[PDB]
C-alpha cells in the first residue's frame, strides 16, 4: 500500500500470507480502533486511502 | 543463442498481443494471467531477464 | 575498547535515537495493548550508564 | 539487543560478563596477531562444552563423554603455551550461569576479527590431503551400490509395479527372472540369498 | 556506487 | 568471467547429445581447468578456497546435481537439500525426540562427527559403482563415476 | 557423497540392529541413536542400562568409523559431540529438545547490506526487517523483535 | 472492512474488479482474543463459530523442556526458499509442466466449447508438435497455481509454546455449511500466537475463543466462468526449441451422473469407498500421503452416515487388496487366492487402526455411533487414546469380516462413483479393474483362463502405474459405466439428519461393606498404627465381569445400599471416563450431576478435534442431559487443587440448583502435596456446595494414613458429624483402599483431634493384613455372584470373540485363534482342558520347541517371553480359583512380585538346532518381570469367567487334550511339553527362586507427533 | 483331595509383513 519499505507488524503473525494488501489494511484499521490519539487515526485512515 | 535469440524476438513481435487478449477477458483473474504468461514461451525471457 | 578520546557525538546519535523511538514506540504499544492484553512502556538507554 | 528488555533475560553483569571476555581476546589479539585466530577459533566449540554440561543438569545419572571435554582441555593446554589468555577465556565461559549468555557468545565468534590469510600454506595443505593415497576396500562400494540398487528398484515398483532391469539379457537360471516377467517382488527369505 | 561497502572479499596483505 | 555473458555469449548446449558424449568419451582437456579463490570471513589463516569451473565442468555438474537432487535424495531421510524451514523443524525435531523429559525411559543420544576433509578424502574407488548406479538409472551409465 | 555417507550409516545400523536418525547435508551429520526402557526398581539398575546404553553407541559409531575407514574417510573421535539433552545442526542449537535462535548474529548485520548493495532507503531498512523477522521465528512471544 | 476496501481498491486501479486475489486476514476477521473464566458473551448470541485454544499448564518456564503436545506448523505445502541454504537456487518448473497444469482449469473456471480452452491447448500444441477433460466445481479460487503451490501460511513462532497449547478447528460447524474463502490455517496460527503472548506467565491451566467478529469479511465462494472473445494462436516454435526439451498417451473420460437423488448411505458408500481404496492404494506404495488429514477430513464427522461409510471403506479396503496379490504372490504356486486377499485386508485393517487422521474422525459422532452398534467393552480412558479407539475399529471389522470369511461376500452397490480428490489415472484404472480381480480371486480355485486373465491384469496394471496407454485386448477388464461427483470428498455429503431411548437397565450387582468408625475429640491421643504393606494382586479385579469402564461402580453401588444414602443431585470428581458418576445416574433415573475429570492428552494425537465427551455417558444413550457438564467441561479447568474448579462448580450449583446431597471424591493422587493442597480445598468449600444433610465420600490410603501427619481424617473428619472408613466385598483382594465416608455438616468444630486409639482394635481388620487364603476365599465368594446382572448385551464383548482377540494378541495367528474359541463353546464343560490348551498354544507360537532349522535360533525378546509369563499367571489364577490351587495362587503372587522364570537354550540334534525352555536350569536368562501388567492378567480371568457362566467344570483329561493339540501340530501335546518347554515344570510347584531378572532395554524410535494441514 | 494334575548383549536389538496361511475361508 503506496510504501517504499519497513514492512507492518501485522507480518510476525503469518510467515507467507498471500495478501500483503490485506495485512496492511487489517493492522492500519486495528490501529485506528484501538488507538488513543488523534494523529494515529488521521494516519492509519491516510496509509490505507 | 538460437534459443535466447528466437525467444527475444517472439517477445519483441508477440508481447502486445498476448496483452490485450490477457486483458480481453471480463472477469478479471490476475493469477490465471501470471500462470499463462509463466506458462507459454515468453517465459524462457523471464526467467533470463 | 578503548575510553581515551571525547565519546561526543556517540552520545548525541544515542540521545537522538532514544528520542525518536519514544515517539514512535505508540504505534507498537497500541498493538500490543490491542492484539495482546498487556501494556509497555518505553525504556532508555540511558538507564544503564 | 541486551539492556532494558521486557523479558528480564539480560541484567548489567552479564554485560559486564561478555565484555571481559572481549578484553580477554583483546588482550590475546594484543599480544599475538594474525596467529592468535588458531585460539579464538576455540570460542564456539567451549560454547557447546559449556551447554551440554548444563543441558546434563537435568538428567545427571547419564555417563559423561569425556572426548570432546579431554580434547577442549588438550587444546587449552597446548595453546597455553603460546598465549595464557585463552586459559582465562575457557575459564570465563565456564562460569556462565544462563544459556542466554552463552548463546551470545557462541553467535560472537566473528567479533575479534579476521586474519590475512597466507594462501601459501592453505594451497600447500590442500595439495598434501588432497593427493593422499589411499586404502580401500572396494566390495564395501559394491554393496553400497547394491544397496542403493536395492532402494531404487524397490521405490519404484512399489510405485509404478514394474521392475526397470531387462529378463532378456538376465539368464534363464536367475532367482529374479519370473519376477520381472509377471510383475512381482521376491519374498525377504529369497532376497537374502540374493545378498551384494 | 561501483564499490563496496561492507566486508565482502577475502583479507590479504599483499597491497599493503 | 560472467556466467550470463558467456551464456549469451556461447552456443546452445544440447543436453541429450551432451550427456551422450559426456558418457562415450568424457571431455578434452581444453575444458578441464579449475581455478581457485579464497573465502570470506573466515577465521582460518591456512585458507579454504573457492572452486571456478569451466563452462563444460559447470554444466556437467549442475545439471548432475540437479538430477541427483530430484530423484536419489528424496529416497533418503537426512538430506536436508530439497527441504524447507518448515520440513528442518519437523525433522529437528523428531531427530531431539527424548530430551528434556525428566525421565529415563526414553533417551536420545546424539553424535555429531567430524570428518577430516571430508570434501578432499573421496576417491574414484570408493565412489565408482555407487555413481555408475546412478548413471544407469538416468540412461547414462559411466556419467557421474567420471567426477 | 552425502548419499554414499549415508549407505555406509543404514548398513551399519542394520548390521548393529540399532536404531538411529539421521541429519545430514554433507560434511556435517548428526546421528541420534533411541533407546527406551521401563521404570526401575532402583538407581543401580538404570545407570547400568545407562552404561549399555552408551556402549551400544560407541559400538554402532565405531563400526561406522570402520566403514568411512574402508572408504577412505577419517572421524576424529576426539572431536565427536555426544549428548542425550543437546544437539546441534546448521549452527543451530537445541537445548533439551527446544530449538533456540542466535539473535545476535542477526542484529549484528544492521546497516551491513550484501554483495553490490549500495547504503539506500530501501536497502538499509531490509537489514533490520529480515533480522527481525527471522528473531521472531525463532522465538517466542514476539514483542521484543518488535521493539 | 479491510477486505471490501481492498477490492474497491483494486476494482479504482485497474478499472474493472478481480477475482482470487483478496483473502481476508485474521486481524479483524476474529480479532482480539475472549477468555472462557470470563463469561464469554459471543457465546450466546451464536453457536459453532470459533477457534478454541487449550492450555493445561499454561505457557510457564518455557524452554526448560519440550512439552507434551504436538505443534501444529502450517501447511503442507512447501516453500521452494530456505534461509537455511541461502545458496541454493529458487526450485522452478518446467514450461511443459507449467503449461499442462492449466488443463487443471480446464472446467473448473473455464468452458471446454469456448475460445480459451482452444487457446490454452493451441499453446501446447506450440512448443510441441503433441496435438476437453474431466470437471471442477466448489474450490476455491486464490488456490490455484502452476508456477508454484498454494501455501496458505506457515509459522512465525517457535515450537516450544507451540507444544504447550491445543487447537480446535472443528468448532466451526455452522461456517461448514458454505465455502467461504478464509483459510484455516491462518486462522489457527493467529489463535496459538495470541494465545501465547496473552497468556504469557500464566501457570494454571487455561482456555480461550476465537469468534467471528467483522462478519462482512467472509465471502461466500460463487461459481465464475472466464471466457473471451478474441482469436490468439502463438506460432509454432516447437521446431526451434528442440534444443534445451528433451524428448499423457490415454486417460479415460467417466460420465457426470446424478448425484443429488442418491440416497445418503449410498452417498456414504461411495466416499468410503473411494477413501479406502486410496488409502490401500498408498499403504502399498509405502508413501506419507496415507498418513494425511485430506483422506480422512473432520469437516464430515457430522455430515456422513456410520454404516455406509465403514461398509464403503470396507469394500474399498477389499478391492485395493485384491489389486496387490497379483503383484506379491507367484500365480504358479498361488491356490486360495481369498485366503491373500483376506491377509492383505487384515494387513490394511491393522495399519489402519493406528492412523491418528482416522481414529480422530472415528473418535466422537455418528460414525462412532454406528462402532458401538457391535458389542465391545467401555474405553477406561478420558478422551480415547489411539490404541484404545484402534481396539473398537479392530472390533468392528472383525464382526464385519466374519461374514467374509464364510465365503459370501459381495458390494452392495454394483455402480462405482468417483470425485476430484481421486481424479487421475493412477486411482481411476486399477479402481476400474478391482471388479474383475474380485469375482477372479474370491472364489475358492483358480482355473487356466483365470491365470492367463490375471497375469493380463498385472500387466495392466504395470501399464496404467506407468502411464503407458494399453492395447484394444483389456477393454474387457474395465469397468463399465463409471460415473462421477464434480463436488469433492468434504463437499459432497451434504445431506440432512433424521431420527432418544434409554436401554434396558436392571437392578445391578451389590455387595456388602465393612465399617470401622472414628470418633472426635479436644484429647489428644497417639498416632499408633502399624502400616499396612503394599500388596498387589488382580484376582478379584479379574472376577468382576461388568467391565464398565472401571470395577468400582460395584463399590459405590455397595456403599450406598450399605449405609442408607440417597441422593437428588451429585459431585462426581476424580473418574477417568464417567464411569462412577454414570453409576450414580443409572441408580437415580431423576438425578442430575457434577462431573469432572483431569484431561489426558499424552496419549491421544488430535489433529484439530476437541476432546470427546467421557465415554460412558455412552450408557445412557440419550439421556445425558442429566450430566450438566458432560459436553462442556474440557473448556473449564480439571484439577482439583486449583480452587478455580471449585469455583466453576459452585457457578453451576448457582446458575442451575441441583440442591446438591453428594460428593464423591474418587482418585489416585501420587503425592502427598496433590492430596493435602485438595484437602485445603474441598475444607474451603463444602459449605458452600453440600447441605447440612449432605453426603461426603473420599478415597484414601491406610498407607497414605499411617505415613503422613496431615491428612484427610485430621481435616475433613471434624466438620462432618459422623465419619466412618469403610472397605467393600467388590474391593480389591489385598489393599488398604479405604473410602472415608462422612455424614452430616456440623455448624461449629469444637471436636479437631481424632481418637487414634479406637481404631486399633479395627485397623487390623482391613483386608492387606488378612492372609492369601481368607482373599482367596472372598474370591470365591464373589465369584459365586452374577456381577453380570442387569447390563445389556451391547456393553460386554462377546467371550468368544474376546478370546479369539486376545489370543490373536499373543502372537498366536487368526484362524488358529478362531477355533480355538469356537472349541470352547463346543463343549464348555471340559474348559480346564482348553484353558491349558491356549497357554500350549501360547507358548508354541512365542517359542517354538518343535520346528528344527539350520539356523541355531536367536534368543526370546522383550514381548515375546512377557506374552508369555502374562498367559501362564492369568490362566493360573482361574486354574487355582476353579480347583483350589491355593499354592499355585501363591506362587502367582510371588512371580508377580519377584519375576516369572524363564531359562531358554538351544540343543544339537539332527537338523541341527531347536531351541528349548524351563524354568529351573543355568541356561540364558530371559526371566522377565509382571508388575505394571495386571491388567491383562485380570482380563484373561475376565474372559474365562465369562465363557464358564457359572457352569460345572469337568477333571482335566490328556486325551482331549492330545486332540485338540494335534489339530495345531502333531508333534505337540502333553509329553512334548514336559520336558522341552517347563509348563509343567510351572503347573506343577517346580521353579527357579532366584529373581535372575534386569531391567529391560530396547533401540526403538521416539514417536514425535506433528503435522501440516 | 488335590487338582486334577500330577507328576506320577543387555539391549534387545531394533527388529524381532503379511499372513495368507493363518487364514482360511470357507464356501457352501
Ligand atoms: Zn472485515
Ligand atoms: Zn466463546
Amino acid at each position: 500500500i503506496g510504501g517504499v519499505s519497513g514492512m507492518s507488524l501485522s507480518r510476525f503473525l503469518i510467515r507467507a500470507f498471500p495478501d500483503p494488501v490485506t495485512e496492511s489494511l487489517s493492522f492500519w484499521r486495528f490501529i485506528h480502533v484501538h488507538a488513543r490519539s488523534e494523529h494515529l487515526k488521521e494516519m492509519s485512515a491516510v496509509f490505507g486511502n | 543463442n538460437q534459443v535466447i535469440k528466437d525467444a527475444t524476438i517472439y517477445l519483441y513481435h508477440e508481447e502486445d498481443r498476448l496483452r490485450s487478449f490477457l486483458w480481453s477477458i471480463n472477469p478479471l483473474f490476475p493469477r490465471f494471467l501470471s500462470e499463462f504468461k509463466s506458462g507459454t514461451f515468453l517465459g524462457v525471457a523471464d526467467g533470463l531477464i | 575498547m578503548s575510553d581515551n578520546h571525547d565519546a561526543s557525538q556517540g552520545y548525541s546519535f544515542l540521545h537522538e535515537v532514544d528520542k525518536e523511538a519514544e515517539i514512535t514506540f505508540d504505534v507498537v504499544e497500541t498493538f500490543i495493548r490491542g492484539w495482546g492484553n498487556k501494556p509497555i512502556e518505553y525504556i532508555k538507554k540511558e538507564r544503564w550508564t | 539487543s541486551m539492556v532494558c528488555r521486557i523479558d528480564n533475560l539480560f541484567s548489567e553483569q552479564d554485560i559486564f560478563s561478555l565484555l571481559n571476555i572481549y578484553r580477554i581476546g583483546d588482550k590475546i589479539v594484543e599480544r599475538q596477531g594474525n596467529f592468535s585466530y588458531d585460539l579464538i577459533k576455540m570460542v564456539e566449540p567451549i560454547c557447546n562444552l559449556k551447554l551440554m554440561k548444563l543441558a546434563r543438569e537435568s538428567r545427571p545419572l547419564v555417563p559423561q563423554f569425556p572426548h570432546f571435554e579431554n580434547h577442549i582441555k588438550t587444546s587449552v593446554d597446548e595453546g597455553a603455551k603460546i598465549d595464557r589468555g585463552i586459559r582465562f577465556l575457557h575459564d570465563q565461559i565456564m562460569s556462565v550461569k544462563t544459556v542466554d549468555l552463552t548463546l551470545v557468545i557462541y553467535g560472537s565468534f566473528r567479533h575479534w576479527g579476521h586474519p590475512f590469510i597466507d594462501y601459501y600454506t592453505g594451497l600447500e595443505k590442500l595439495h598434501s590431503q588432497v593427493t593422499m593415497k589411499k586404502d580401500i576396500d572396494v566390495s564395501y562400494a559394491k554393496a553400497l551400490a547394491s544397496d542403493l540398487a536395492r532402494i531404487v528398484l524397490f521405490q519404484q515398483f512399489n510405485d509404478h509395479k514394474k521392475w526397470f532391469v531387462n529378463g532378456d539379457l538376465l539368464p534363464h537360471d536367475h532367482p529374479f527372472k519370473s519376477h520381472v516377467k509377471e510383475n512381482t517382488w521376491p519374498t525377504a527369505a529369497q532376497v537374502q540369498d540374493f545378498g551384494d | 556506487n561501483h564499490a563496496d561497502y561492507n566486508l565482502n572479499s577475502p583479507l590479504i596483505s599483499d597491497d599493503i | 568471467k560472467k556466467v550470463l555473458q558467456t551464456m549469451l555469449d556461447t552456443k546452445a548446449t544440447n543436453w541429450k547429445e551432451f550427456l551422450k558424449e559426456i558418457d562415450e568419451k568424457g571431455l578434452d582437456d581444453d575444458d578441464l581447468i579449475i581455478g581457485l579463490k579464497g573465502k570470506e570471513r573466515e577465521l582460518k589463516l591456512a585458507g579454504r578456497f573457492f572452486s571456478l569451473m569451466s563452462w563444460k565442468l559447470r554444466e556437467y555438474f549442475v545439471i548432475t546435481e540437479y538430477l541427483i537432487k530430484t530423484h536419489f535424495v528424496p529416497m533418503f531421510k537426512g538430506l536436508t537439500m530439497a527441504d524447507d524451514l518448515t520440513a528442518v523443524i519437523k525433522k529437528m525435531l523428531d531427530s531431539s525426540s527424548g530430551q528434556g523429559l525428566k525421565s529415563y525411559e526414553a533417551i536420545c543420544i546424539a553424535n555429531h562427527i567430524d570428518y577430516e576433509k571430508w570434501n578432499n578424502h573421496q576417491r574414484k574407488l570408493s565412489n565408482g559403482p555407487v555413481f555408475r548406479v546412478m548413471g544407469q538409472f538416468l540412461g547414462y551409465p559411466s556419467l557421474i563415476e567420471r567426477t | 557423497w552425502t548419499i554414499l555417507n549415508l549407505l555406509v550409516i543404514q548398513r551399519e545400523a542394520k548390521i548393529r540392529n540399532t536404531a538411529v536418525k539421521v541429519l545430514a547435508q554433507g560434511d556435517n551429520q548428526v546421528i541420534c541413536t533411541q533407546y527406551k526402557t521401563k521404570k526401575s526398581r532402583n538407581v543401580v539398575e538404570l545407570q547400568g542400562a545407562l552404561n549399555q546404553m552408551v556402549s551400544n553407541n560407541e559400538k554402532i559409531m565405531t563400526a561406522i568409523k570402520i566403514g568411512t575407514g574402508k572408504l577412505g574417510l577419517l572421524i576424529n573421535d576426539d572431536e565427536t559431540m555426544q549428548s542425550a539433552d543437546y544437539l546441534n545442526y546448521g549452527k543451530i542449537p537445541i537445548f533439551r529438545g527446544v530449538i533456540r535462535g542466535l539473535e545476535t548474529k542477526r542484529w549484528s548485520r544492521v546497516t551491513c547490506v550484501t554483495n553490490d548493495q549500495i547504503p539506500t532507503c530501501a536497502n538499509i531498512m531490509s537489514s533490520v526487517s529480515t533480522n527481525a523477522l527471522t528473531v521472531a521465528h525463532f522465538a517466542e512471544n514476539p514483542i521484543n523483535a518488535m521493539i | 472492512c479491510s477486505a471490501t476496501h481492498a477490492d474497491t481498491l483494486r476494482y479504482k486501479s485497474w478499472g474493472r474488479t478481480v477475482i482470487g486475489t483478496t483473502v481476508p486476514h485474521p486481524l479483524e476477521m476474529l480479532g482480539p482474543q475472549h477468555r472462557k473464566e470470563t463469561p464469554c458473551a459471543p457465546c450466546n448470541t451464536s453457536g459453532f463459530n470459533y477457534v478454541s485454544v487449550h492450555c493445561p499448564d499454561g505457557i510457564h518456564d518455557v524452554f526448560s523442556s519440550r512439552g507434551p503436545l504436538p505443534a501444529y506448523l502450517g501447511s503442507k505445502t512447501s516453500e521452494s526458499t530456505s534461509i537455511l541454504q541461502p545458496w541454493e537456487r529458487e526450485s522452478k518448473v518446467p514450461l511443459i509442466k507449467r503449461a499442462t497444469r492449466l488443463r487443471d482449469a480446464i472446467s473448473w473456471f473455464v468452458e471446454p466449447d469456448s475460445k480459451l480452452a482452444m487457446t490454452i491447448l493451441s499453446n501446447i500444441h506450440s512448443l510441441t508438435g503433441e496435438e476437453h477433460g474431466f470437471k471442477r466445481t466448489g474450490s476455491a479460487l486464490h488456490r490455484f497455481s502452476t508456477s508454484r503451490m498454494s501455501h496458505g501460511g506457515f509459522a512465525s513462532q517457535s515450537t516450544a509454546a507451540l507444544t504447550r497449547l491445543m487447537a480446535t478447528t472443528d468448532t466451526m460447524r455452522d461456517l461448514g455449511d458454505q465455502n467461504f474463502d478464509f483459510l484455516f490455517q491462518a486462522t489457527l496460527l493467529y489463535a496459538q500466537i495470541t494465545t501465547t503472548v496473552a497468556r504469557d506467565g500464566w501457570i494454571t491451566s487455561c482456555t480461550d475463543h476465537y469468534h467471528i467478529a467483522c462478519k462482512s469479511c467472509l465471502r461466500p465462494i460463487e461459481e465464475i466462468t472466464l471466457d473471451s472473445s478474441m482469436d490468439y494462436t502463438p506460432p509454432d516454435v516447437s521446431h526451434v526449441l528442440k534444443t534445451w526439451r528433451n524428448g499423457e498417451i490415454k486417460q479415460i473420460y467417466p460420465l457426470e451422473g446424478n448425484w443429488k437423488n442418491l440416497a445418503p448411505a449410498e452417498q456414504s458408500y461411495q466416499v468410503g469407498r473411494c477413501i479406502g481404496f486410496l488409502y490401500g492404494d498408498l499403504a502399498y506404495r509405502k508413501s506419507t500421503h496415507a498418513e494425511d488429514s485430506s483422506l480422512f477430513p473432520l469437516s464430515i464427522q457430522g455430515r456422513i452416515r456410520g454404516r455406509g461409510f465403514l461398509k464403503g471403506l470396507l469394500d474399498g479396503l477389499m478391492r485395493a487388496s485384491c489389486c496387490q496379490v497379483i503383484h506379491r504372490r507367484s500365480l504358479a504356486h498361488l491356490k486360495r487366492p481369498a485366503n491373500a486377499v483376506y491377509g492383505g485386508l487384515i494387513y490394511l485393517i491393522d495399519k489402519l487402526s493406528v492412523s491418528p487422521p482416522f481414529l480422530s474422525l472415528t473418535r466422537s459422532g455418528p460414525i462412532r455411533d454406528e462402532l458401538e452398534t457391535i458389542p465391545h467393552k467401555i474405553p477406561t480412558s478420558y478422551p480415547t487414546s489411539n490404541r484404545d479407539m484402534g481396539v473398537i475399529v479392530r472390533n468392528y471389522f472383525k464382526y464385519q469380516c466374519r461374514l467374509i470369511e464364510k465365503g459370501k461376500y459381495r458390494s452392495h452397490y454394483s455402480q462405482l462413483w468417483l470425485f476430484s480428490d481421486v481424479l487421475s489415472i493412477d486411482f481411476i484404472g486399477p479402481f476400474s479393474i478391482s471388479t474383475t480381480l474380485l469375482q477372479i480371486l474370491y472364489k475358492p480355485f483358480l482355473s487356466g483362463k483365470d491365470k492367463n486373465e490375471l497375469r493380463e491384469l498385472a500387466n495392466l496394471s504395470s501399464l496404467l502405474r506407468s502411464g503407458e496407454g494399453w492395447e484394444d485386448i483389456h477393454v474387457k477388464f474395465f469397468t463399465k459405466d463409471i460415473l462421477l461427483c464434480p463436488e469433492e470428498i468434504r463437499h459432497a455429503c451434504k445431506f440432512g439428519i433424521a431420527k432418544m431411548s434409554y436401554p434396558p437397565w436392571g437392578r445391578e450387582s451389590r455387595g456388602t461393606i465393612t465399617t470401622i468408625p472414628v470418633y472426635y475429640t479436644t484429647t489428644p491421643y497417639p498416632k499408633m498404627l502399624e502400616m499396612p504393606p503394599r500388596i498387589q494382586n488382580p484376582l478379584l479385579s479379574g472376577i468382576r465381569l461388568g467391565q464398565l469402564p472401571t470395577g468400582a461402580h460395584y463399590k459405590i453401588r455397595s456403599i450406598l445400599h450399605g449405609m442408607g444414602i440417597h441422593y437428588r443431585d451429585f459431585l462426581s470428581c476424580g473418574d477417568g471416563s464417567g464411569g462412577m458418576t454414570a453409576a450414580l445416574l443409572r441408580e437415580n433415573v431423576h438425578s442430575r450431576g457434577i462431573f469432572n475429570s483431569l484431561l489426558e492428552l499424552s496419549g491421544s494425537v488430535m489433529r484439530g478435534a476437541s476432546p470427546e465427551p467421557p465415554s460412558a455417558l455412552e450408557t445412557l444413550g440419550g439421556d445425558k442431559s442429566r450430566c450438566v457438564n458432560g459436553e462442556t467441561c474440557w473448556e473449564y479447568p480439571s484439577d482439583l487443587c486449583d480452587p478455580r474448579t471449585w469455583d466453576y462448580f459452585l457457578r453451576l450449583k448457582a446458575g442451575l440448583g441441583l440442591q446438591i446431597d453428594l460428593i464423591v471424591m474418587d482418585m489416585e493422587v501420587r503425592d502427598s502435596s496433590t492430596s493435602l493442597k485438595i484437602e485445603t480445598n474441598v475444607r474451603n468449600y463444602v459449605h458452600r456446595i453440600l447441605d447440612e444433610q449432605g453426603v461426603l465420600i473420599y478415597k484414601t490410603y491406610g498407607t497414605y494414613i499411617c505415613e503422613s501427619e496431615k491428612n484427610a481424617v485430621t481435616i475433613l473428619g471434624p466438620m462432618f458429624k459422623t465419619v466412618d472408613l469403610v472397605q467393600t466385598e467388590f474391593s480389591s483382594s489385598q489393599t488398604s483402599e479405604v473410602y472415608m465416608v462422612c455424614k452430616g455438616l456440623k455448624k461449629l468444630i469444637d471436636e479437631p483431634n481424632p481418637d487414634w486409639s479406637s481404631i486399633n482394635e479395627s485397623w487390623k481388620n482391613l483386608y492387606a493384613f488378612q492372609s492369601s487364603e481368607q482373599e482367596f476365599a472372598r474370591a470365591k465368594k464373589v465369584s459365586t455372584y452374577f456381577t453380570l446382572t442387569g447390563i445389556p448385551s451391547q456393553f460386554i464383548p462377546d467371550p468368544f470373540v474376546n478370546i479369539e482377540t486376545m489370543l490373536q494378541i499373543f502372537g498366536v495367528p487368526t484362524g488358529v485363534s478362531h477355533a480355538a474359541a469356537l472349541k470352547s463353546s463346543d463343549r464348555p464343560a471340559d474348559l480346564l482342558t482348553i484353558s491349558l490348551f491356549y497357554m500350549a498354544i501360547i507358548s508354541y507360537y512365542n517359542i517354538n520347541h518343535i520346528r528344527v532349522g539350520p539356523i541355531p535360533p536367536n534368543p526370546p525378546s522383550d514381548g515375546i517371553a512377557q506374552n508369555v509369563g502374562i498367559a501362564i499367571t492369568g490362566i493360573s489364577f482361574w486354574l487355582s480359583l476353579m480347583e483350589k490351587d491355593i499354592p499355585l495362587y501363591q506362587q502367582c503372587l510371588a512371580v508377580i512380585q519377584q519375576s516369572f522364570p524363564i531359562r531358554w537354550e538351544a540343543v544339537s540334534v539332527k537338523g541341527g538346532y531347536k531351541q528349548k525352555w524351563s524354568t529351573r536350569g543355568d541356561g540364558l536368562p530371559k526371566d522377565t518381570r509382571i508388575s505394571d501388567s495386571l491388567a491383562p492378567i485380570g482380563n484373561w480371568i475376565r474372559s474365562l469367567e465369562l465363557v464358564r457362566n457359572q457352569v460345572r467344570l469337568n477333571p482335566f483329561n490328556e486325551i482331549l487334550f492330545n486332540q485338540l493339540c494335534r489339530t495345531v501340530d502333531n508333534h505337540l501335546k502333553w509329553s512334548n511339553l514336559r520336558r522341552n518347554t517347563g509348563m509343567i515344570e510351572w503347573i506343577n510347584r517346580r521353579i527357579s527362586k532366584e529373581d535372575r531378572s534386569i531391567l529391560m532395554l530396547k533401540s526403538d524410535l521416539h514417536e514425535e507427533n506433528s503435522w501440516r494441514d | 483331595t488335590k487338582p486334577s494334575y500330577f507328576q506320577a548383549e543387555q539391549v534387545e536389538g531394533f527388529i524381532q509383513d503379511y499372513a495368507d496361511e493363518e487364514v482360511d475361508v470357507v464356501f457352501t
